[PDB]
């Protein structure tokens, strides 16, 4: 689903005709893009919330 | 504890039956001592380079074997040893612990366990010692090492097995590109194809012990230590000691190796092992050959980095990639042993003090840093885009200094000196920064083909940031793709081609 | 040998009456019988992040926040800042 | 115990050959004493000749030397006295206090050549002492047990810097220090003792802080080797008797690396042609090992480098920051401008400024400060060259800010009090944290520039502003 | 947790250490040298033969 | 080496000024006293303050011998300055 958002906006950016001149939807760009690395940050970094008494006890 | 109780009673049974078997076998009254070097009597029928026990509890080696004395050089402190002494040998070649158990522990020269966290479990003992595989037995240089620096460590690459040299001034790097390629194997090893798993091997000599305690920190925090061999020998012990640790981490190297598995090793400033050396032989009566330095050193460089080779399929497909360092003083890659070590390796990574002082933390020359793998033992995605930039780079520095020299159609108006500025811009990297080899090839790529022609050289440092979040957002199609396949098609190729002039704009 | 029982009733006996039984200390004056489980449970303790790491806080912090329910309010506001953003394009 | 003796054989200049009898022979690294007319003289051995003889060196001249002098050996290496009782007394490479104040009254004596700790207790754990002069402490934080340095000029302060560190951890840290003399110049010596004399931080009737070690050079090369040694040894015994974080003043690396090198000469070594050392792996690394940190105390070393005129010729003094943890230079810029600390906030960094090091807020304070202070240097370029006109709003806060930072940085020192009469303070590291942070967010702009002048502590930064609010103002 | 049981078993070694050298020494001092040496001489004699 | 580690300060002589016409060829910019300062006499301290600063710069701005016409006025009169001292 986040594939074709990011499609989607990047082909938005790139093709701005009468859409320049923005102050603050470049800012909602970075927090969404920002978001997404948090999200990509959270999921390699998964710490295990249980745990690891399996081997680790 | 119980295991201490144990354990003292089984080795005190075996020390009772040592002694009561076959006497000592052969002993010796120490004669003279000093900087780590012994001559003994007796010792008739001694091995050559035989570890021996001394009463005192110093471990000894035989270098050298005299009619009636022996030249043995003391491996730790020479104050316990004395005069009278007895010197048993242990009735074997020097041997070192190799196996799998290595793995997460720091040992000595000898292989004892340094850093306490309890006894070493080695499949068998390996001498320090070993006479480098044949032709036959070695292989090609084909298989590739990730060095993750993204620079030209990547363009010119090092590949399984090759002895990639790392020449430069103190403080230049070599250190911390030997960590970088160290951390970077992580992403390899940490998964279960052994054929791909590079099982590190680090060789601390001439080291002072906050630095390797530093270093073994840095490597634990990024969890690469599992898979990190720290054997070295720090200032604090005995020169025998530095002189020995880089075999003995060569030995470990030949284990990994002749198992079949791929081991990197890298031999941390051998400057401190060829003084080393020296010092043994300043007092064991061996006369030096040039410069002060006893011509042995050549000999003992081609025996311990010959080791490190790739063995063919015959022989299990091993790898024992070797990564030597040296440290020159002012830059002098002229004096004796830059010249020894620049003809014992396979190529070298040149890290000069002016770059890193003038900002580049690599600090590399492409000029003179040369290799045996170019473009060969490459993923294939870098070795085709950057085949043979180093030598492009090296013609646009020599045409930059020919432009300086005189105003004629140069500087910018030269297409060469834009393109070879803006590489070199762009061969740049942070410490402790693994980057994989996928997103590395788009940043080459742009530089080689004239893609960064208006981009300017101090925007060239966001422009990398820029291109790889590019990738790792909405183009990571052809990212994976290349990560995946280790090589860029023409499909691959059209896909980059695409995302390199969809981004020129930005 | 003589070190043979020697030896082993020594790494028998103090041991013994100095920890793993934890009672009493025969060979030297301090004891670590009440030093490793009593005065050193708090060692890592004083050595790590005392009643916020080792007790895990539950920190219950603020939930997101958005808007507030903001009426047609910001709507033309933003109407308005596009058409003065537009108006010299 | 038997009476072991030996009989001079051979005086190889400082070297000196003496013959033991069977099993009478001491080990090396081994004070051997013989009875002279000019006081009393040991001699250290270093190699094994053989049959029964060991070639020592000495720690003081051989003059009147004689084959077949009687050589008494100590039992082990050379025993210096130890404690309490060698504060604010000077005493040589072999132990005899050389201040004229008497013998030293100390009830142990632990030997120079001490074991050195082993790798499993070489506790990699990175924490900041806390020193007593917010530029030090923030800036350039000291790690402890670890190898920590000044690169001073003259004429700058560098000897009143060793002063006030040495009275701030005594008063802060509760904890003693040692200065050495390695290399040194009898003169700046002499001065140097008036100076320590002179700041009544060494009650000669009272308390001392410094357990000042010293070794002339005008002696043979070992004193000058064994001399770091001994000083190592008195700052361990601190360590390992007082819960003491003592810190140790080494007079220079160059000196005893230098002292080391022609100990092998003229033992039978030798460095390479046209000039280079890497002979000294063996001592240089015994003394690094000598300063770790331990369970119960730890020593810092303070490697007091002199400048030499830009240029480090000895591979070991060559690029010191591999082996520094926090540099503190002493430039004259800083001083010319009166700031009495000459410490120089850009150039003084340390490997220990780190996150997870010093703390977060510390780091941060830290990278804010010398983001300001370049930012500080950068603008100012423009306000000597193009006027304060040309110069931005945002620009002219971050000047300002900076401004006051460095004019903070300025602060009193308990050692001075004699030198210019100055009430010297002890800041906390929490309050100087507190302070820097307060003024780097801009809470303290109505504060005038003169207040943050000659001040430590924000307090008593609002104290200097309403005094002159009130007296000047 | 770990790491300071790591330094438990650390220190319990180096007492363990101190206690061994204070027995030595106690030996060193208690009449215990007669039964040794007959026994470790029969021990050689019985080396000796063996061979 | 071993001769300025031992003496307190040393004052550099070279030939190049010694053939070119500064016979006295004492440069400060090598030279130093650690102690000069306080074993000078006072009239000479105090005045000699100012000269130290003045030949460092003619020194340091030495380099562009024949470009202080048109480079800047102060490295003109710091050039005066420095060859008439
Ligand atoms: N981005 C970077 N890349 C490489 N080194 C860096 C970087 N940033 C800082 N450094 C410093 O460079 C030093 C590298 O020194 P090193 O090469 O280990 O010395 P040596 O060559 O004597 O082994 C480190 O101490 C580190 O503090
Ligand atoms: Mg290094």
């Amino acid at each position: 689903a986040k594939s074709a958002a990011n499609k989607l906006d990047w082909a938005k950016v790139i093709s701005s005709l009468r859409i320049t001149g923005s102050t603050a939807t470049q800012l909602s760009s970075f927090k969404k893009r920002n978001d997404e690395a948090r999200r990509q940050l959270l999921e390699l970094q998964s710490q295990p919330t249980e745990v690891d008494f399996s081997h680790y006890r | 504890k119980a295991q201490p109780t144990e354990v003292s009673s089984i080795l005190e049974e075996r020390i009772k039956g040592v002694s009561d078997e076959a006497n000592l076998n052969e002993t010796g009254r120490v004669l003279a001592v000093g900087d780590g070097i012994a001559r003994v009597f007796g010792l008739n029928n001694i091995q050559a380079e035989e570890l021996v026990e001394f009463s005192s509890g110093v471990k000894g080696m035989a270098l050298n074997l005299e009619p009636g004395q022996v030249g043995i050089v003391l491996f730790g402190s020479d104050r316990l040893v004395k005069e009278g002494e007895l010197v048993k040998r242990t009735g074997n070649i020097v041997d070192v612990p190799v196996g799998p158990g290595l793995l997460g522990r720091v040992v000595d020269a000898l292989g004892n366990p340094i850093d306490g966290k309890g006894p070493i479990d080695a499949a068998g003992r390996s001498r320090a010692q070993v006479k480098a595989p044949g032709i036959l037995p070695r292989r090609s240089v084909h298989e590739p090492v990730q060095t993750g620096l993204k620079a030209v460590d990547a363009l010119v690459p090092i590949g399984r097995g090759q002895r990639e040299l790392i020449i430069g001034d103190r403080q230049t790097g070599k250190t911390a590109v030997a960590l970088d390629t160290i951390l970077n194997q992580k992403r390899w090893n940490n998964g279960s194809d052994e054929s791909k798993k590079l099982y590190c091997v680090y060789v601390a000599v001439g080291q002072k012990r906050s630095t390797v305690a530093q270093l073994v920190q840095t490597l634990e925090q990024h969890d690469a230590m599992k898979y990190s061999i720290i054997v070295a020998a720090t200032a604090s012990e005995a020169a025998p000691l530095q002189y020995l640790a880089p075999f003995t981490a060569a030995s470990i190297g030949e284990w990994f190796r002749d198992n079949g598995k791929h081991a990197l090793i890298v031999y941390d400033d051998l400057s401190k092992q060829a003084v080393a050396y020296r010092q043994l032989s300043l007092l064991l009566r061996r006369p030096p050959g040039r410069e002060a330095y006893p011509g042995d050193v050549f000999y003992l460089h081609s025996r311990l980095l010959e080791r490190a080779a790739k063995l063919s399929e015959k022989e299990g497909s091993g790898s024992l990639t070797a990564l030597p360092v040296i440290e020159t003083q002012g830059g002098d890659v002229s004096a004796y042993i830059p010249t020894n070590v620049i003809s014992i390796t396979d190529g070298q990574i040149f890290l000069e003090a002016e770059l890193f002082y003038k900002g580049i933390r690599p600090a590399i020359n492409v000029g003179l840093s040369v290799s045996r793998v170019g473009s060969a033992a490459q993923v294939k995605a870098l070795k085709q885009v950057a085949g043979s930039l180093k030598l492009f780079l090296a013609q646009y520095r020599e045409v930059a200094a020919f432009a300086q020299f005189g105003s004629d159609l140069d500087a910018s108006t030269k297409q060469t000196l834009v393109r070879g500025e803006r590489l070199t811009q762009l061969l740049k990297q942070n410490q402790y920064s693994p980057l994989a080899t996928e997103e590395q090839v788009p940043l080459i790529y742009a530089g080689v083909n004239g893609h960064l022609d208006g981009i300017e050289l101090s925007r060239i440092g966001e422009f990398e940031s820029s291109f790889l979040s590019y990738l790792k957002s909405n183009h990571n199609e052809l990212l994976t793709e290349i990560r995946e396949k280790g090589e860029l098609s023409k499909e691959l190729l059209a896909s980059l081609k695409s995302a390199t002039e969809s981004f020129v704009a930005t | 040998q003589d070190l043979y029982l020697r030896e082993l009733k020594d790494t028998k006996l103090a041991p013994s009456t100095l920890q793993d039984a934890e009672g009493n200390v025969k060979p030297w004056n301090p004891p670590q019988k009440p030093n490793l489980p009593e005065l050193e449970l708090q060692g890592p303790e004083a050595l790590k992040a005392y009643t916020e790491q080792n007790v895990e806080t539950a920190h219950v912090a603020k939930e997101s926040e958005e808007g507030e329910s903001e009426p047609i309010e910001e709507d033309w506001l933003v109407l308005d800042d596009a058409e003065e953003t537009k108006e010299s394009h | 115990s038997t009476p072991i003796t030996g009989k001079v054989t051979a005086v190889i200049g400082a070297i000196v050959d003496v013959h033991f009898e069977q099993s009478e022979l001491p080990a090396i690294l081994n004070a051997l004493e013989i009875k002279t007319p000019q006081g009393k003289l040991v001699l250290e051995v270093a190699q094994h000749l053989g049959e029964n003889t060991v070639r020592t060196i000495a720690m003081d001249g051989t003059e009147g030397l004689v084959r077949g002098e009687k050589v008494l050996d100590t039992g082990g290496p050379i025993s210096v006295p130890v404690g309490r009782e060698t504060l604010g007394r000077i005493i040589n490479v072999i132990g005899e206090p050389i201040d004229e104040r008497g013998p030293i009254k100390s009830k142990l004596r632990k030997p120079i050549h001490a074991d050195p700790p082993s790798f499993a207790e070489q506790s990699t754990s990175a924490e900041i002492l806390e020193t007593g002069i917010k530029v030090v402490d923030l800036l350039a934080p000291y790690a402890r047990g670890g190898k920590i340095g000044l690169f001073g000029g003259a004429g700058v302060g560098k000897t009143v810097f060793i002063q006030e560190l040495i009275n701030n951890i005594a008063k802060a840290h509760g904890g003693f220090s040692v200065f050495t003399g390695v290399g040194e110049r009898t003169r700046e010596g002499n001065d140097l003792y008036r100076e320590m004399k002179e700041t009544g931080v060494i009650n000669l009737e009272g308390e001392s802080k410094v357990a000042l070690v010293f070794g002339q050079m005008n002696e043979p090369p070992g004193a000058r080797a064994r001399v770091a040694l001994t000083g190592l040894t008195i700052a361990e015994y601190f360590r390992d008797e007082e819960g003491q974080d003592v810190l140790l003043f080494i007079d220079n690396i160059f000196r005893f690396t230098q002292a080391g090198s022609e100990v092998s000469a003229l033992l039978g070594r030798i460095p390479s042609a046209v000039g280079y050392q890497p002979t000294l792996a063996t001592d240089m690394g015994l003394l690094q090992e000598r300063i770790t940190t331990t369970k119960k105390g730890s020593v810092t070393s303070v490697q007091a480098v002199y400048v030499p005129a830009d240029d480090l010729t000895d591979p070991a003094p060559a690029t010191t920051f591999a082996h520094l943890d926090a540099t503190t230079v002493l430039s004259r810029g800083i001083s010319e401008l009166g700031i009495y600390p000459a410490v120089d906030p850009l150039d003084s960094k340390s490997r220990l400024l780190d996150a997870a090091v010093v703390g977060q807020e510390h780091y941060d304070v830290a990278s804010k400060v010398q983001e300001t202070l370049q930012t500080y240097k950068s603008l100012q370029d423009i306000i000597a060259i193009l006027g304060m006109d040309e110069l931005s709003e945002q620009d002219k806060l971050t000047v300002e800010r900076a401004r006051k930072i460095q004019r903070f940085l300025s602060q009193p020192f308990a050692v001075a009090e004699v030198f210019t009469g100055i009430p010297g303070k002890l800041v906390r590291l929490k309050d100087t944290v507190a302070s820097f942070k307060a003024v780097l967010e801009g809470k303290y702009d109505n504060i005038p520039e003169h207040a943050f002048y000659m001040v430590g502590g924000i307090e008593d930064v609002v104290a200097k502003a309403e005094k002159l609010a009130a007296e000047a103002n | 947790w770990v790491r300071y049981e790591a330094s438990l078993r650390q220190l319990e070694q180096r007492q363990l250490a101190k206690s061994v050298v204070s027995r030595v020494q106690s030996e060193l001092g208690n009449p215990k040298f007669q039964e040794k040496v007959l026994q470790q001489s029969i021990s050689e004699i019985e080396q000796l033969l063996s061979k």
